RNA sequence: GUGAAGCCAGAGGAAACUCUGGUGGAGGCUCGCAGCGGUUCUGACGUGCAAAUCGAUCGUCAAAUCUGAGCAUGGGGGCGAA
RNA sequence: ACUCGUGCCCCGUGUGGCGAAAGGGAAGCCGGUUAAUAUUCCGGCACCUGGAUGUGGGUUUUGCGCGGCAACGCAACUGAA
RNA sequence: UUUUUACUUAUUCAAUGAAGCGGGGCUGGACUUGCGUCCAACUUCUGGAGUUAAGG
């Protein structure tokens, strides 16, 4: 079934805050309760714990992420931007 | 190299392998391991441990540049692999190089 | 008239920070001999959440070079940063992230935290969380480093400053609304006793300059001098322009 | 406060690290430990055979 | 209850070998689902 | 000509302590020993209750000083 | 009482995602008892039981809920969802 | 370390108090008993903490237990900084 | 006379358990031709261990 047009995940909060903001809830709500594969152990077994703390349930390894998604993307341009000048300096 | 997927279907057709840590293990310690594969998301101690194995018995290793998911995979196989032996290559020649 | 609430609040008593959860300070290492002249290894024990503070910290131990003691240190967590990671500190240590470096041996364009406004400070500079500091430009000479601050300032700190590769874990905290009176309160009720905040126009003469009146209104200019005297800064203080900003900004 | 009136094996488990390690971690200790030691010995070995052999 | 009874009923067959593995989980996935309204259902089922 | 100190930081040397030892006595005469038996034991009690336990159980019950254990 | 995500099964279709039985047990959600409060009778009383109470009727009732003890802020000062 | 207190030798980064009869925390149960107290008295049956030295047991005599593949077990079964 | 920039000991700030600051010289090197100068001091595969010094 579906129970639900739109609303989704947001459905909680009934007919309050307003529909543009009940929307911005929902996209980060998704992503911050949504189940993560594992980088170590590759398992689907990472959950958010706190606001910036992601850990595995199978491996027990906790990394530090973002607010409601494991990476964000400016971490992520961080980390080929720095692989890439650093090999420009190492060699 | 990318022809190791090839030779992995190959070697899984027509030959036979053991899938995993504790087959992998036995097929060391028993010198009827030929190669093994160790995917790159391995735990470093576990892998240590697979190397010195492996240098015990003479027998070449391989680091498989993709996680378990995508050894699996390869293999085959619709579970994860973080390491595997290869007892028989068969038709495939993926004892050659 | 009364003594106002931004001046009560200077007083303490109620307005005293919440302490209580807080375990220790997010501090870089006392900077030593071992983290001048080469690097030193340190072991990623935690990854935890400090009440009141967006940002996680890693708790991560390190071996006395002069005792058989260990000592942990509390950092503030650069986003990828693990349990059971090994992060190196010093003027050798390798450009990775999490790895804590003197500015001096950081290329340019590379963004770090918790950067020291001077060396041994035990970092001063873009410590929240989605924030970081960017390694604008090198004085070897003059033995200095150019760097960009979140807030767009540029600022030069002796190259010797120490920073943390990455960027601040806490991603974007503040792209989800609050929603919520109570989240408001949950929000602060860890950092500070400022919330709910009663307009001064709502208020009564005695109690605020924008005071009282038969309608709700300020009644005269907001934007109050630099210079005015404690009780009469309410408002906009000093402020060079007011009204919606409708375009790029000359200063940044 | 009740552990100070027990005797010791039945505080302990009869190994390295009995109490205060589950044994797996004790296991893995060992094998770190033995594998770094071998691996240290062999990286000073090659550095002297292959930096120092002019 | 009734999720209990057929889940014990579904054990007790495999164990008696009135229906192997494949059978049993192709059937317990069904129980889950609301296809048997009772064990008299089920049976019925598991006989056809 | 200077000695080597291993460690960075300074304590005061321990030095000789001397106990006291007065010419003269603050107090000339000890106090004799406070609060003995003749103080200590009051009167007996004599009240029903009183005379109940010592043939029940064999205790004598007093009115003792309020300061002695 | 309602029944949000997540999950099981079955129907369509070509796709992609549609639908239908269930499961589940979210919400500064809701009816309502105690507690907390105090809308109306502009009721009782109004030299009172009471220097603010009594009755009926009402608001809220799982969280900006109610509350004890310890502690802090002291008079042009404090504290104030004002 | 001496007949006798006072002769030395090591470690050191720290170096106060008050503040809870609802927080933390060593250990007591049942039956009976008075006009009035009782988990407090009486009877029976226990527990904890501290200090002392015994009997048996265990271990060893160039030394500090044994068993189980293992998870661990067994009445102990040396251990400063 | 006025301005600018130099010194450090007055004064001010910061860190630490007030450990390695400043000059050298022994070695290791890599760069250069009236054999002359610069650099460095041994830890980066692994969630192990590192103390009460071995030796001459
Ligand atoms: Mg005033
Ligand atoms: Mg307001
Ligand atoms: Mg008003
Ligand atoms: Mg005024
Ligand atoms: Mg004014
Ligand atoms: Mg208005
Ligand atoms: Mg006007
Ligand atoms: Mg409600
Ligand atoms: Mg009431
Ligand atoms: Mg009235
Ligand atoms: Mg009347
Ligand atoms: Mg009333
Ligand atoms: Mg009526
Ligand atoms: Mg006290
Ligand atoms: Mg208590
Ligand atoms: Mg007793
Ligand atoms: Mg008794
Ligand atoms: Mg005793
Ligand atoms: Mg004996
Ligand atoms: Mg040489």
């Amino acid at each position: 079934s579906k129970r639900t047009k739109k609303v989704g995940i947001s459905g909680k909060y009934g007919t309050r805050y307003g529909a543009s903001l009940r929307k911005l809830v929902k996209k980060q709500e998704v992503t911050q309760h949504a189940r993560y594969t594992c980088t170590f152990c590759g398992k689907n077994s990472v959950r958010r714990t706190a606001v910036g703390i992601w850990s595995c349930k199978s491996c027990k390894k906790t990394m530090a992420g973002g607010a409601y998604t494991v990476s964000t993307p400016a971490a992520a341009a961080m980390r080929s931007t720095l692989r890439r000048l650093r090999e420009i300096t190492e060699a | 190299a990318q022809s190791i997927g090839a030779k992995l279907a190959l070697v899984i057709k027509s030959g036979k392998v053991v899938l995993g840590y504790r087959s992998t293990l036995k097929a060391l310690r028993s010198g009827k391991a030929k190669l093994i594969l160790i995917a790159a998301n391995t735990p470093p101690l576990r892998k240590s441990e697979l190397e010195y194995y492996s240098m015990m018995s003479k027998t070449p290793v391989h680091h498989y540049s993709g996680t378990n998911i995508e050894l699996g995979t390869a293999c085959g196989k619709l579970f994860r692999c973080s390491t595997m032996a290869i007892l028989d290559a068969g038709d495939s020649d993926i004892l050659a190089d | 008239g009364r003594v106002i609430r931004n001046q009560r609040k200077g007083r303490g008593s109620v307005f005293t920070a919440h302490t209580r959860l807080r375990k220790a300070p997010a501090k870089f290492r006392p900077l030593d001999y071992a983290e001048r002249h080469g690097y030193i290894r340190g072991i990623v024990k935690e990854i935890i959440h400090d009440p009141g503070r967006g940002a996680p910290l890693a708790r991560v131990v390190f071996r006395s070079p002069y005792k058989y003691k260990q000592i942990t240190e509390t950092f503030i967590a650069n986003e990828g940063m693990y349990t059971g990671q090994f992060i190196y500190a010093g003027k050798n240590a390798a450009l990775t992230v999490g790895n804590i470096l003197p500015l001096s041996s950081v290329p340019e364009g590379t963004v770090v935290s918790n950067v020291e406004e001077k060396p041994g400070d035990r970092g001063a500079l873009g410590r929240t969380s989605g924030n970081y500091v960017t390694v604008v430009g090198h004085n070897p000479d003059e033995g200095k480093t150019r760097i960009k601050l979140p807030s767009g300032a540029k600022k030069v700190v002796p190259s010797s400053s120490r920073g943390m590769i990455g960027i601040v874990a806490g991603g974007g905290r503040t792209d989800k609304p609050l929603l919520k009176a109570s989240r408001a309160k949950h929000k602060f009720a860890v950092k500070r006793n400022r919330w709910p905040k009663t307009r001064g126009v709502a208020m009564n003469p005695v109690d605020h300059p924008h005071g009282g009146g038969n309608h709700q209104h300020i009644g005269k200019a907001s934007t109050i001098s630099r210079y005015a005297a404690q009780g009469q800064k309410a408002g906009l203080i000093a402020a060079r322009r007011t009204g919606l900003l409708r375009g790029t900004q000359k200063t940044k | 406060r009740e552990y100070a009136t027990i005797s010791k094996p039945k505080k302990t488990v009869q190994r390295a690290y009995g109490g205060s390690r589950c044994g797996n971690c004790v296991r893995d200790r060992i094998i770190r430990a033995f594998l770094i030691e071998e691996q240290k010995i062999v990286k000073k070995v090659l550095k002297e055979q292959s930096q120092a052999e002019k | 209850r009734r999720q209990r009874v057929l889940r014990r009923l579904l054990v007790k067959y495999r164990a008696s070998g009135k229906i192997d593995k494949h059978l049993y989980h192709e059937l317990y996935h069904l129980a889950k689902g609301n296809t048997f309204k009772h064990k008299r259902a089920l049976v019925e089922h598991i006989h056809r | 000509k200077t000695k080597v100190r291993k460690s960075t930081t300074f304590h005061r040397p321990k030095t000789l302590v001397l106990s006291r030892a007065p010419k003269y006595p603050r107090k000339s005469i000890p106090h004799e020993p406070r609060l003995d038996e003749h103080k200590i034991i009051i009167h007996p009690l004599n009240t029903e209750g009183a005379l109940k336990k010592i043939e029940e159980q064999n205790t004598l019950v007093f009115i003792v000083d309020v300061k002695a254990n």
